């Protein structure tokens, strides 16, 4: 059934409770969130894992594989592929480094449930929160997100929005101006794109380790460009799937994790 | 009040359970979640629906130390029917499935080492639904291709469950003209689901709604063909809702109406009122800022969704089963010859 | 003239659907009409029936399936169509007054041989007046409505309308709530996918005044039919064989429903909701709407056809009382009130008299 | 507010419609037994104007005296009317800035080109474009267009391609879609230096054009100077948001309902069926407005005037229209296709999915698929046909002819 | 005069909490002397029950919509043998008005006879209680009945022991009971 797995790549953890550990009990708060197992490389775990498993009558069943290479020593997108064959037990849910939120994923496993459109990969993601103001930090770094933004109005297709392709700045903006194949708009042509779209690694999947053994998917690297390709016709091969949300959820990407926890994650 | 058909409990609105005594398995939530937040189905694609979770279910045995697997699954099972209990109500296409496969629960010795118990369950009932559905659904197919001349219409309501293979057959694969009308009703547009895929077959099909049904009748119109979901002992048909209205105006005007349906479709039961036994769902599905919003909290209001009715026998003219025709009078004679005993 | 430009401009009122109902059609076309009425100089009484007729059919050729508008004219003509006769015989000497109104008019045709002075203005004043009384009489249809309906209507009964667009029983059910304080309640469904706009708005109202009200859909009116016995529906016209034009969608077929459980029908409609004309052809009353709101998709490729309907006709077999402004009456008696407001010459209302 | 000016023009398109064209316009061509000035016409009698100004780059002789046998020169319509004269190939904008040379239009106005077909309201579109006003005093206009939401790629000349705003509808810009069926130049280009003070925007297909735009007075003098400029899309709605022209705002306007513009003959093709149809509610064709027809509605979309000899034993199918002066024969059948006025049928003919004309003797055994016939052209015994048969005006034909796909005789 | 319907309208009320009422009329003269100790029972269980004349049966028929007939015995065609007084022209009423209209009746109360004639079986009464001043000189001539016969359409079901039947399938639970050689009960086997 349902399996995690966490990726990693100042460090000391500010908001009184270890950085890598805010995605081990948070994913699996009530019955409903429990994965199978999740898995995490060494990041000097005895400093971690001591607190972690403190207060114990709860049946915290934690196996827990170590490796070294996908750590920033490899591309995380090549190298899984050989790192799920024995890991293969059902669905898959991956986790990033240090992911915080508000709402739990009791709701967001829901959104995993009524998924009857022979999907493979959902991703569950939110844009930017409300922000201070015009920063005293450098321009917008404003990764430009290529893909359907609102649900879809039209019965039976699309019930669900989707990711089309993935860029950023620095990519296309300053080589090519946001250019896009006009054969890869022809399916679902009614497109909404946005700017402040925060990439929430968050990506439930499915059996697609049954299915990736064609070429073409496994030189992906970063884990996302599989849609990037129409992969189809000059039918249609297989659909992603997208889902966000309105308010009242957090997460971190940039050094802003030092004031996330000072003025907007504080716990009372 | 007065007829105080409201508090008629046959239905309820509770949700959110939490329990996990039961290894529930998670693919039969997700049917109970395909069902109740948009119906999906007519009755014969639930028991297609409730046997396609039902060979998985069973394939995860996990049978416990101290009890056979005769004395584990009838509870096993039977505890995740009251999931579906909770999201809808059954039918007899539930029900008749359901009671012959706690046979097969009984009839088992401990002498099964868990290997064998896939195959003399997997083929067998795989061979309920080869022989009571699929080749059951060959006999229908033949019956009423022959009581069908070409260039006529059929007029058809809601999804249709068994004929929408029957006109294919006609159009298609016998070619004889035909022109089709299907109407539905709001709220579940489930005849839309028949108007995209007859015209996808490429036939003449006139779409209708139930509030514009007499201009229908006032043009070249006969054959009007049902979809069921129970047959009562009388003779009444137990169907989606507004099945009657038809039922009684094409009666009225003088054009014969029959029913298709299957031995698998009969009952024991017997009542002869529309508003006795019945299944209400989410008031609030019948509202699309809206027009209104408050059958809650506003003084003297209330939102009815009749889903089940019934048609006087009178009025249907000729029953067709997978055994054959028969008039509506007719059909518990069937119960002591066959249903259980074929 | 400037009264033949109103007359275009009205005559644009009615292609578009620039108003809608059997109420405000009636009253704007004959505050139009008055215009018509003060700058006409017809020199000949049988020459201003002839300056009416021809708009009529400048009207009713222009937009047929509009009545409310259609019936005005030809009443109109027929206060002036009594007067002609009035200053007839008053003019001769031997037999001024009889002033029976009920000649034999099978024989009328079948005999043919072969102070007020004369005052030939008076039947422009006499039809100024004619102007006023029609609309103060449109004003208050409800007080003869509201004094036959509640001897007609009992306490304790559940009830059923198919016509939400029907702001007669919009505005009856709240005093027959209100004065006799008989408590009930309403099975209402929609028109869909048309009255569904007015029948969510038709409940909500009378939630206020909380008469134990709830909405049905269309599919399941057969289903609780078995429990009310009593139907009432508003209808928009009627003709002389009782069979009425009734509002928007829905409503025949549950009228045919009513009537096979052998549940009375009844009917409310104005005086001036009368048509003295023939249902010849069903088909040519009944109106239909748009394929845009029945399914919204438009697919040119697969291209399914379908079916709307903004008019439902009843027999008058189905329907059983007429609670009108001035009683209650039978389906077959219709002729004989409209024939107490209609002449047998602008039925035929075309200047080709063949 | 008051003084709803207007533009219609005709008279681009003769390139579209050559087999058809060379002795009438593409605008006095029969939709459904009467041509289709007066639907734009009637359609903006609803906007509540108050003059018009017509464009006859061609065939200028024969508009107005059809002006003059129309109601609109008799002073009880919407609009007093004017024509302007012009010889041919005069492009469209180049109709304007000479009219902008002689300046008669003040204020707000109305661009109607091509020839159009609709149901939206006038109302609705007009305080969004004042709510524009409202928002903006460097605005341009607003674009109203429909959304071909179940089919892409059959709008069939030329495929367009609007990426906007999602909260102010700002059109970001304008690429060409290329011909569907052609897979090969897939790319398009949006410069995202003018993507500043969007940051949201929707970028979509199913905006069918109709052309049917609305602006002040001012963007025809800033349309002037910039000469460079031939079309109304393809060019100038590029290069007013291209960044070379400094904050100018155009928006567009979508609608959940019809419109539409006529292109090709499968244009003719297709909307024909859907007015036929119940699909234009709630302008429809029982009204019987201009030439003030006779039509009387029965069910399947049957379009009868009187004065209609229907023969006994020849069935009628759904989505016909029949006009008066006709006649049909035993064993023909009529299904999915308009007939014109005043023609004569045969004996056993098939009529289906085909606009046959005014004034059409047909010979017998001679069935017809989707092949329309313009006026005056006779037939004879045993005519087949097949698709794309656009045979013109006043085209004799022998017995026995079968013709191929797309003859674009006459 | 039903002790089935007697017995089982206690426990229609008491088991199931449904609140409803009983119409009820008399069997004059004859039931009259159980109709009114019919509803008194029915008094001590409260179910809001009222007596009705037998005159006033239509005029109070279009309000009640459901109809229930303690029967006597039943034939094949499901026209049943009923009562003693008044109850077929108001099961007629009954069905005039597209009302449904119930029996109950006994598995032992079925018979595998043929109604042939209706006036066979037709018993008729006396003439003291229907007009007792007996007048041998004027001597005019009345008529007393004490068995109503219905046809079967104008009934609707059979409650019995076994479920609820239509009113022509009563042959073949006749025929699971009853055989062909005795039904001609005779020693003249002609």
């Amino acid at each position: 059934s349902i399996q995690a797995f966490v990726f990693c790549g100042a460090l000391l953890p500010i908001g009184n409770r270890p950085m890598i550990e805010y995605v081990l009990d948070w994913c699996d708060q009530a019955d409903g969130l429990t994965s199978f197992l999740s898995l995490r490389k060494q990041q000097f775990e005895l400093i971690y894992k001591a607190l972690s498993n403190s207060n114990h009558s709860h049946h915290l069943q934690d196996p827990k594989k170590i490796n070294f290479i996908p750590s920033k020593a490899n591309s995380t997108g090549e190298s899984l592929q050989k790192e799920l064959l024995p890991r293969i037990n059902g669905d898959f849910v991956i986790l990033p480094c240090d992911f915080v939120t508000d709402i739990p994923p009791q709701v967001l496993v829901d959104q995993f449930r009524n998924r009857d459109d022979n999907n493979l990969a959902m991703t569950i993601y939110y844009k930017n929160s409300l922000d201070s103001s015009i920063d005293k930090k450098q321009q917008q770094k404003q990764k430009q997100q290529q893909f359907f933004t609102v649900y879809s109005e039209n019965e039976d297709s699309e019930r669900q929005p989707i990711l089309l392709d993935v860029y950023s700045q620095r990519d296309v903006t300053k080589t090519k101006y946001l250019q896009i194949r006009s054969h890869l708009l022809w399916n679902y042509p009614n497109l909404t794109v946005s700017t402040k779209l925060l990439n929430s690694f968050i990506y439930f999947c499915s059996f697609e380790l049954c299915q990736l053994l064609k070429l073409g998917p496994q030189s992906m690297s970063r884990q996302a460009s599989f849609k990037d390709p129409f992969t189809g016709n000059q039918g249609i091969f297989i659909l992603p799937n997208e889902t966000l949300f309105i308010r009242a959820n957090n997460l971190n990407a940039y050094m802003d994790a030092n004031r996330f926890v000072l003025k907007i994650k504080s716990q009372t | 009040l007065e007829q105080s058909f409201d508090n008629s409990s046959l239905i309820s609105s509770v949700k959110e359970l939490l329990l996990n005594k039961d290894l529930i398995h998670p693919s039969i939530l997700l049917l109970t979640s395909h069902l109740a937040h948009y119906k999906i189905v007519g009755s014969i694609p639930r028991c297609i629906a409730m046997l396609e979770v039902f060979q998985i279910v069973i394939k995860d045995y996990q049978t416990p130390k101290g009890t056979t697997l005769s004395r584990n699954l009838t509870s096993y099972l039977s505890h995740q029917i009251d999931l579906l209990k909770k999201a809808r109500p059954l039918s007899v296409t539930m029900g008749n499935a359901i009671r012959w496969l706690k046979q097969e629960i009984s009839l088992i010795d401990p002498s099964t080492p868990d290997k064998a118990a896939k195959k003399d369950l997997c083929e067998k009932i795989g061979q309920f639904a080869k022989e009571k559905i699929e080749l059951a659904d060959q006999l229908i197919i033949d019956n009423a291709s022959t009581q069908i001349e070409e260039s006529t219409t059929i007029v058809t309501y809601g999804s249709s469950k068994v004929l929408t293979e029957l006109l294919l057959h006609n159009a298609i694969s016998l070619k004889k003209n035909i022109k089709v009308i299907v109407v539905d009703s709001r709220p579940l547009f489930e005849g839309r689901k028949m108007a995209e895929t007859l015209r996808n077959a490429g036939v003449n099909v006139m779409y209708a709604l139930i509030t514009s049904l007499d201009t229908i009748f006032n043009m070249d119109v006969d054959y009007v063909f049902l979809g069921a979901h129970s047959i009562l002992s009388n003779g009444f048909l137990y169907s989606r809702a507004g099945t009657a209205m038809l039922a009684m105006s094409a009666k009225r005007r003088n054009i014969p109406v029959l029913v298709c349906c299957e031995s698998l479709k009969f009952s024991q039961r017997v009542q002869l009122d529309s508003v006795t036994f019945n299944e209400l769902a989410d008031p609030n599905d019948l509202v699309n800022k809206n027009i209104l919003d408050g059958w809650q909290e506003l003084p003297s209001l209330n939102i009815v969704n009749i889903l089940y009715d019934l048609t006087p026998p009178e009025y249907i003219k000729k029953v067709i089963t997978e055994f054959g025709a028969l008039p509506p009078s007719s059909v518990p004679v069937i119960l002591r010859e066959y249903k259980g005993s074929a | 003239s400037d009264v033949n430009v109103t007359i275009d401009t009205f005559v644009a009122k009615l292609k578009r659907r620039q108003v809608q109902g059997s109420y405000a059609i009636a009253l704007e076309t004959l505050q139009l009409l008055m215009r018509f009425i003060s700058a006409a100089r017809w020199n000949h009484v049988n020459d201003l029936i002839e300056q009416i007729r021809d708009l009529g059919n400048s009207l009713e050729k222009a937009h047929p399936t509009a009545f409310s508008c259609g019936n005005v004219i030809r009443r109109i003509l027929a206060v002036l169509r009594d007067e002609v006769e009035e200053d007839t015989m008053s003019t001769t000497v031997t037999s001024t007054s009889v002033a029976e109104p009920l000649i034999s008019s099978m024989f009328n045709l079948l005999q043919k041989p072969e102070s007020s002075m004369k005052t030939k203005t008076d039947y422009r004043q006499v039809a100024i007046q004619g102007i006023k009384d029609l609309i103060d009489e449109i004003k208050n249809i409800d007080e003869g409505i509201q004094q036959i309906a509640i001897d007609l209507i009992h306490d304790h009964e559940i009830l059923l309308t198919p016509t939400p667009d029907s702001k007669t029983v919009l505005k009856f059910l709240i005093t027959a709530r209100e004065r006799s304080n008989r408590t009930f309640t309403v099975l209402v469904t929609e028109g869909f996918p048309n009255n569904t706009k007015n029948a969510h708005e038709f409940a909500k109202k009378l939630a206020q005044h909380n008469i134990e009200t709830l909405v049905v859909p269309d599919s399941a009116v057969f289903a609780l039919m078995s429990r009310v016995g009593k139907v009432i529906i508003g209808t928009k016209a009627v003709f002389v064989n009782g069979g009425t034009i009734s509002s928007n969608s829905g409503v025949s077929s549950v009228c045919e429903c009513a009537r096979e459980f052998r549940t009375p029908v009844f009917a409310v409609a104005g005086l001036y909701k009368l048509s003295p004309l023939y249902p010849f052809d069903v088909e040519k009353f009944v109106e239909f709407g748009g394929s845009q709101r029945i399914l919204p998709r438009m697919d040119p490729r697969k291209r399914l056809d379908t079916v709307n309907q903004i008019t439902d006709y009843v027999p008058p077999e189905n329907i059983d009382i007429y609670i009108t402004n001035v009683g209650g009456f039978n389906p077959s008696f219709i002729y004989r009130i409209a024939w107490d407001n209609y002449k047998q010459i602008d039925v035929h209302l075309d200047k080709n008299k063949a | 507010e008051d003084r709803l000016q207007a533009v219609v023009l005709t008279d681009s398109y003769e390139t579209r419609f050559m087999p058809l064209t060379a002795v009438k316009p593409r605008c006095l061509l029969p939709l459904a037994n009467v041509p289709l000035i007066e639907y734009t016409l009637e359609f903006l009698a609803k906007a509540g104007v108050h003059e018009v100004f017509l464009i006859c780059s061609s065939h200028a002789n024969q508009i107005n005296d059809y002006i003059e046998n129309s109601k609109w020169n008799l002073p009880w319509s919407p609009f007093k009317i004017t024509t302007i004269m012009s010889p041919e190939a005069r492009c469209t904008g180049d109709v304007m800035r000479d009219l902008d040379n002689r300046g008669i239009i003040t204020g707000d106005f109305i661009l109607v080109s091509g020839d159009v077909l609709t149901n939206i309201d006038f109302s609705k579109m007009l305080e969004f474009h004042k709510k524009m006003h409202l928002q903006d005093k460097d605005h341009i206009s607003t674009m109203c267009l429909s959304k071909a939401s179940t089919y892409p790629k059959t709008r069939t000349i030329e495929p367009a391609a609007f990426v906007l705003d999602k909260s102010t509808s700002r059109c970001i810009y304008y690429q060409d879609l290329p011909l569907p069926s052609s897979r090969e130049k897939t790319s398009i280009q949006i410069d995202p230096e003018l993507l500043d003070n969007v940051d949201e925007f929707v970028i979509r297909n199913d905006l069918i054009d109709c052309r049917i735009d609305i602006c002040t007075s001012h963007v025809p003098l800033i349309f002037q100077e910039n000469f460079d400029y031939q079309s109304l899309r393809t060019d100038f709605v590029k290069g007013v948001i291209s960044s070379d022209i400094l904050g100018k705002h155009i928006y567009a306007y979508l609608t959940d309902e019809y419109a539409v513009r006529v292109e090709s003959w499968q244009t003719y093709d297709t909307i024909s069926q859907d007015f036929l149809g119940r699909w234009c509610y709630p302008l429809v064709l029982d009204s019987n407005i201009q030439d003030d027809q006779t039509y009387s509605y029965e069910s399947r979309h049957i379009y009868k005037e009187k004065d209609v000899v229907l023969a006994q034993s020849c069935k009628i199918g759904k989505c016909t229209a029949i006009g008066s002066g006709t006649k049909i024969g035993e064993g023909t059948k009529i299904e999915n296709s308009v007939i014109g006025r005043n023609c004569q049928i045969g004996e056993n003919i098939r009529i289906k999915n085909s606009f046959i004309w005014d004034d059409c003797i047909i010979g017998n055994n001679s069935i017809i698929d989707h092949s329309l016939i313009a006026s005056n052209a006779t037939l004879g015994s045993n005519v087949r046909l097949n698709d794309g048969c656009i045979i013109g005006f006043n085209v004799k034909i022998d017995d026995n002819m079968d013709l191929d796909r797309n003859t674009k005789i006459s």
